[PDB]
């Protein structure tokens, strides 16, 4: 967890998404506390060392920065937002919202696929992307 | 999924919040961050059951680094056994969990080998005096009395021997006989075998020579296929170690089948199918005569039974003159020497002095012999030789020279199925009130 | 057990046990861990407690034969006749007179240093075996000889203050606490071999502090079968000097200096030199 | 990460910056009264109680970086 | 320890004596002890006929092992665990192969084994629905049965049956068209039997009948040996065709053309049988192996006959997207192989991200050959929206 960084300001959030030119932005939104939300800050900080090529990660707590909470919308205990050019990203895992990410997955590998798929399909402009593996069932 | 992981988490995270507070002031600021590789060095050391120890430490640190990894190893194990549990009742899991799961499982059964053979060497002395004159005076008997003429070691001047090779080469292929993608290993042995077919007295002279001289292999690779309810044990093994014991298990039984030395009793299959064998057994306890009759209190007892950890129970020293008895002693070194090797599983490594591994082309040559030895000494030879016939003229799988030769003895039948033993008899009511009395 | 005219060789306690645990007057009602300690300890309050002072029971038990000397007196043996008395002594510094803890027992329990347990093997001479004796006279006067790393509070020495007729030890081989037990399998080494005339596994512990002289007696084993648990017992045989095992109806001589390549689990310590009060006591 | 480094906003709103689309009491306090009227963290603190001991010249000459696979 | 060394008397008191051995549960029966009375029992009843007297002695009751009856349960669990990403071929070949391994391996065994019947049955409900899970949406109303098990050279799935199942009578109408007009076809309105899928039991022939029938084609080719050595010649096969598919070795083994090497191919049952530690993957046929005993069953009467319950080309072809290419002749079309198709791809060295996404086209092409019975006003009772342009 010490490996990523986190952010304690909303204008460090904005900031970092726009900064960041040529790679994804993945942040994290949820409070340390949770039970889910330390699973995936452990399933992202494996990879974030694989992928810092083309993807970034950050992460939020909703009780730190909370101005972003009606905007985007944020309900339980994590969601994982994708930006790409101040273009927020979207993706159908099956599970009936193409916002964001809730559930946690499960393996390492998985995760990089689904990174690598948006990244691929973004860069092209796509605003939708079909992540291979479909967890309606799982969430 | 995520207990485990995150318990070992944030224990770390404790410890860094609690070790800046708890010493190593002069350490800098930068050598502490590292210190999480250490944790993970820790862990990796933990890893694979190696002793791990670095240079400039903490002692209120090492004891401290035990404490955690005994807690994440606590966490690990209990994980696998309850995962291992639902896969065997087959509750809906995780196909990946599925296998983590496994992976975790055969590190775990590896550490409990490698520590059994420690402990077993350490120990000093399974087999005992007396066990082992017992064990090598029934072998004397049982050869003595069945007549049977050791089989030679194999010559360079065999004609089966050279049409033999075909047959195991053919029995090595079929592995690799329908795979679109080969690895390097794979590649390797192919490439090996088809040398094999371009020059047979290579082949055969460089086998010949690893027979006699090569006493020291190198040690496979372990793997586990998992049936959902027991694990299997998968060999990987150097093919030029393989080819040669291919062929050597095709001449022995070839011998055996010329040369005898395995009796009717034994269910092999190379004259009858188990299915088919397990009916013909129903059919032969029909066949039998005066079987059904209860007027006097007979009474008939069907037993089956296993041999249970046969593998960890082979007598190397044992084993070795039990071979001598029935091969020249260049060939029966060579295949005890073969055994005990190393075995391996990522970090882990351990010595196999009493490890047989089913995964050899020949193991259940060996497997069968074996067994036919621990026959001799469940068996007995009153009963037993009865069974066999005379080693001049042999009875079939379930037959007797006579009515009068079955009614003799108790055990009237016996067959064998590698380790599977099967003993019939029928008590008259006085025999089974001798039997329960004692 | 004592017949010299036994019509067969071996005995069958099982009715004298269904007894113990169906016949409520003994409450053998324990289960779970059911080991030579608890047993020990159940059958040592039992009889102290039915037979017992003037109802024969603490006069013939014998008030000498141990002395968990502390408190209760009471079939005369087994509280003497199998405890001892620890006399803790919690210190402080300062003018601070720290409490003394005279306590009776009637079996010792020893630890048994920090075996890993959750730490998977090729255990023994490839984790620890060979030095397992982190153990020997382990204390060396237990907390309070030399190494009184006493954690509990300010100071501590737990001495041996009372010093019995025979002196049982138990090894600690494991916290039941938590799930089925990895062990503390660290191997306990004293098959003393030192009488000179010597290969005499002499035994002999001597108090290191003050004298007081113990031949080892018997030897409670433990065995790990895949099944349950086993439990076998080595007896000493003072007259022709020969261990013997017993091991479910079969019995074995052992070398007494290989006694410690089993798991020992518990020792009596027959008190010699109080055989010099009486080797001079006949 | 040099933004993360900096610390100051404008006195600015995060939403709008980006360009971001969305896809008496004393009496009462009275009233209230009228009718009012970790196991990680234990398992190794214990261990950190421990190390305290340690020197720092100790602490310094520590060995660094181990790799052991 | 006397669990594993368990023990069964079959004495008067007791109903039967039994054995297992390999996978199989045993029991032998005997009249003079006594018993009852009652009819062929097909699969549950086997006769022990005396080899003296001639006579039916006892039976024999083959039943499958509780043992072997976990290993198809774990077979089809972990199929199911491990295919997250295979293509469906890939799970219905491999669920092809656990079955006739246990099918064939089995054979007679498994009817008389109530508990069998049972865990079939469910086996192949789990396996309908990962395919039907694979598709779009969550919810099928009814997916006839013609799609599952119509063979795959007429583009269907060929998986092999021995559940119930319903062929409804409304899903068989088929229409043609000549330049004279369109006609129609139902064999609906004719009430009798129902129609049902095939049965690989049926086809199936009892263990009994077949150890008769080695018993006699056996001897009856040993007294032809026996002739032709007498009279100096060898045998044309014309002399033995009449039992060429019979014996419990085979007969026709007798033909192979690797003979001359199998020769020397001794200790293969326990080898086949010992097989499974030096393959991580496990085989379902343990028992035999088909040039050792050769081929012990025949595939294509059985795909025959699901065409006949198909109906033909013209029967595959409403089901099927045929028609839509406008191809002259059904039977000039050779179909593609995925893995022909695929070629490249096996060889293509790109980052697995390309896998499903390539091993998704052969599931694709399945797709349009079936969308207008996949897709329907009827079926899915889903919501129609009109594609773009």
């Amino acid at each position: 967890s010490y490996m990523l960084p986190h952010l304690h300001n909303g204008w460090q959030v904005d900031q970092a998404i726009l900064s960041e030119e040529d790679r994804v932005v993945v942040i994290r939104f949820g409070h340390d506390w949770d039970p889910t939300c330390m699973k995936m800050d452990e399933v992202l900080y494996s990879i974030a060392e694989k992928v810092k090529n083309f993807a970034v990660i950050y992460l939020v707590d909703i009780t730190e920065v909370p101005d972003f909470n009606k905007m985007y919308e944020l309900y339980d205990p994590c969601t994982v937002m994708f930006f790409f050019r101040n273009k927020h990203i979207m993706i159908d895992l099956g599970t009936g919202n193409n916002n964001k990410i809730n559930w946690a997955m499960e393996d390492k590998q998985e995760m990089v696929d689904i990174i690598e798929t948006v990244y691929r399909g973004a860069r092209k402009g796509r605003g939708l992307v079909v992540s291979p593996k479909d967890y309606s069932t799982k969430y | 999924q995520r207990v485990e992981s995150h318990f070992d988490l944030e224990l770390r995270a404790a410890v860094m919040h609690d070790i800046l507070d708890m010493m190593p002031e002069g350490i800098k600021q930068n050598k502490a961050r590292t210190i999480l590789q250490h944790l993970s060095e820790a862990w990796r050391c933990w890893k694979a059951n190696i002793p791990w120890k670095v240079p400039g430490l903490p002692t209120p640190i090492e004891n401290m680094i035990l404490r955690y990894v005994k807690a994440k190893a606590d966490w690990w194990t209990n994980t696998a056994h309850y995962n291992r549990e639902r896969i065997r009742r087959g509750a809906t899991v995780d196909k990946t969990v599925c296998k983590k799961n496994l992976g975790r499982l055969t590190r775990l059964y590896l550490k409990a080998e490698q520590e059994r053979q420690h402990n077993y060497l350490k120990d000093g002395p399974y087999i005992t005096a007396e066990e082992a004159v017992a064990v090598y005076t029934t072998t004397v008997h049982w050869l003595e009395s069945r007549r049977f003429s050791p089989i030679p070691f194999p010559p360079l001047s065999y004609k089966h021997d050279t049409k033999l090779l075909i047959l195991a080469l053919e029995r090595l292929k079929e592995a690799y006989s329908v795979k679109s993608r080969l690895n390097q290993s794979q590649r390797e042995e192919l490439g090996l075998i088809e040398q094999a077919y371009d020059n047979p007295h290579e082949a055969l002279s460089r086998i010949k020579r690893h027979l006699l001289t090569q006493r020291a292999f190198k040690e496979v690779g372990i793997e586990f296929m998992d049936l959902y309810s027991h694990l299997v044990p998968v060999y990987d093994v150097e093919p030029l170690e393989k080819i040669t014991d291919a062929y050597l298990d095709q001449y022995l039984w070839y011998e055996a089948d010329k040369r005898r030395l395995f009796p009717p009793w034994i269910k092999p299959a190379d004259t009858e199918p188990p299915p088919l064998l397990v009916y013909k057994w129903c059919q032969g306890i029909n066949n039998l005569q005066d079987v059904w009759e209860t007027s006097e209190g007979e009474c008939n007892v069907m037993l089956e039974s296993r041999f249970e950890k046969m593998y960890e129970k082979i007598d190397l020293t044992l084993l070795n003159r039990l071979l001598r008895l029935i091969v020249d002693h260049n060939i029966a070194d060579y295949m005890t020497a073969k055994n005990n090797v190393v075995i391996n599983y990522k970090d882990m490594n351990h010595t196999n002095s009493y490890g047989i591994i089913r995964g050899l082309q020949f193991a259940s040559f060996i497997v069968q012999y074996y067994g036919l030895v621990m026959d001799l000494l469940v068996l007995g030879l009153h009963r037993a030789s009865e069974m066999a016939g005379p080693p001049q003229m042999p009875n079939d799988f379930l037959s007797f020279q006579d009515i009068a030769t079955e009614a003799a003895h108790p055990i009237r039948l016996f067959c064998r199925y590698i380790d599977r033993i099967h003993i019939f008899f029928r008590f008259t009511a006085d025999e089974a009130r001798d039997l329960i009395q004692r | 057990l004592w017949n010299p005219r036994n019509f067969k060789a071996h005995v069958s306690p099982h009715e004298m046990l269904q007894a113990v645990v169906l016949c409520s007057k003994k409450t053998f009602q324990i289960t779970k861990q059911g080991d030579g300690v608890d047993f020990l300890s159940w059958f040592l309050n039992a009889l102290h407690s039915a037979l017992g002072g003037t109802k024969k029971k603490k006069k013939t038990i014998v008030t000498d034969v141990f002395q968990g000397s502390m408190r209760i007196f009471t079939k005369k043996l087994p509280h003497p006749d199998l405890p001892a008395e620890e006399k803790e002594q919690l210190l402080h510094n300062d003018e601070y007179q720290e409490t003394m803890v005279e306590s009776t027992f009637m079996y010792l329990t020893l630890d048994l240093p920090t075996a890993p347990l959750y730490k998977d093997e090729k255990e023994q001479l490839i984790i620890p075996q060979v030095p397992l004796f982190n153990i020997l006279a382990k204390f060396n006067g237990i907390t309070e000889k030399e190494y009184k790393t006493y954690k509990e509070n300010f100071l501590k020495r737990f001495q041996l203050t009372k010093l019995p007729p025979y002196l049982i030890f138990c090894i600690k081989r494991f916290t039941k606490n938590n799930f089925f037990v990895e062990k503390n399998p660290t191997i306990v080494n004293f098959p003393i071999t030192n009488v000179d005339l010597r290969e005499y596994l002499s035994e002999e512990v001597q108090a290191v502090h003050k004298n007081t002289t113990y031949d080892l007696i018997a030897n409670i084993v433990h065995d790990g079968k895949p099944s349950e648990g086993s439990y076998r017992i080595h007896v000493l045989h003072h007259g022709t000097g020969k261990w013997y095992e017993l091991q479910d109806l079969q019995v074995t001589d052992i070398l007494p200096q290989m006694i410690t390549l089993s798991e020992a689990y518990i020792q009596i310590w027959k008190r010699r030199d109080n055989d010099e009060t009486n080797q001079q006591g006949a | 990460k040099p933004f993360l480094g900096m610390p100051a906003p404008l006195g600015y709103v995060p939403g709008l910056g980006r360009g971001a689309t969305g896809f008496l009491d004393k009496r009462m306090d009275e009233r209230r009264k009228e009718r009012r009227e970790p196991k990680i963290q234990q398992q190794f603190s214990d261990l950190k109680r421990k190390l305290a001991e340690v020197t720092e010249e100790e602490w310094l000459s520590i060995p660094e970086v181990g790799d052991a696979r | 320890q006397w669990e594993n060394s368990f023990v069964s008397v079959y004495s008067k008191d007791n109903p039967n004596l039994l054995f297992n051995m390999c996978g199989f549960e045993c029991r032998i029966l005997p009249k003079c002890r006594t018993s009852y009375e009652e009819f062929t029992h097909k699969d549950g009843v086997w006769n022990l006929q005396n080899e003296v007297t001639k006579e039916r002695t006892a039976q024999c009751f083959l039943r499958v092992d509780d043992e072997s009856m976990q290993r198809f349960h774990n077979r089809v669990r972990q199929i199911l665990m491990a295919s997250g990403s295979t293509t469906f071929t890939k799970i219905v070949n491999k669920w092809n192969t656990a079955l006739i391994g246990l099918m064939t391996y089995f054979r007679e065994a498994v009817v008389n084994t109530q508990e069998l019947l049972d865990l079939l049955v469910k086996c192949e409900n789990k396996i309908q629905t990962r395919i039907k899970i694979g598709l779009n949406s969550k919810m099928p109303s009814r997916f006839p049965p013609v799609v599952f098990y119509t063979p795959k050279e007429l583009g269907g799935l060929g998986m092999l049956s021995m559940g119930h199942v319903l062929i409804p009578q409304s899903d068989l109408r088929w229409s043609k068209q000549t330049d004279v007009g369109i006609t129609h076809f139902r064999s609906g309105m004719s009430h009798e039997e129902d129609q049902l899928i095939p049965n690989l039991y049926r086809y199936i022939q009892p263990w009994e009948s077949e150890f008769i029938d080695s018993q006699r084609v056996w001897a009856e080719y040993a007294l032809k040996r026996q002739e032709a050595i007498a009279q100096n010649r060898r045998l044309t096969l014309e002399d033995l065709e009449d039992s060429w598919d019979r014996g419990i070795p085979r007969i026709n083994t007798l033909f192979q053309k690797d003979r001359h090497t199998l020769a020397y191919d001794k200790g293969w049952r326990v080898r086949t049988d010992f097989k499974q530690y030096q393959v991580l993957k496990q085989n379902p046929f343990w028992w035999t192996h088909q040039r050792h005993d050769g081929k012990l069953w025949n595939l294509n009467n059985y795909r025959t006959d699901m065409i006949q319950a198909l109906g033909g080309v013209e029967g595959i072809l409403e089901h099927t997207l045929f028609k839509g290419t406008y191809f002259p002749t059904w039977e000039g079309l050779f179909w593609e192989k995925a893995s022909g198709f695929e070629e490249s791809m096996k060889w293509k060295k790109l980052t697995n991200a390309q896998r499903s996404g390539l091993n998704q086209i052969p599931n694709r092409r399945f797709t349009l050959w079936w969308s207008p019975t996949i897709n329907r006003a009827n079926v899915y009772v889903g919501f129609q929206v009109q594609l773009d342009l």
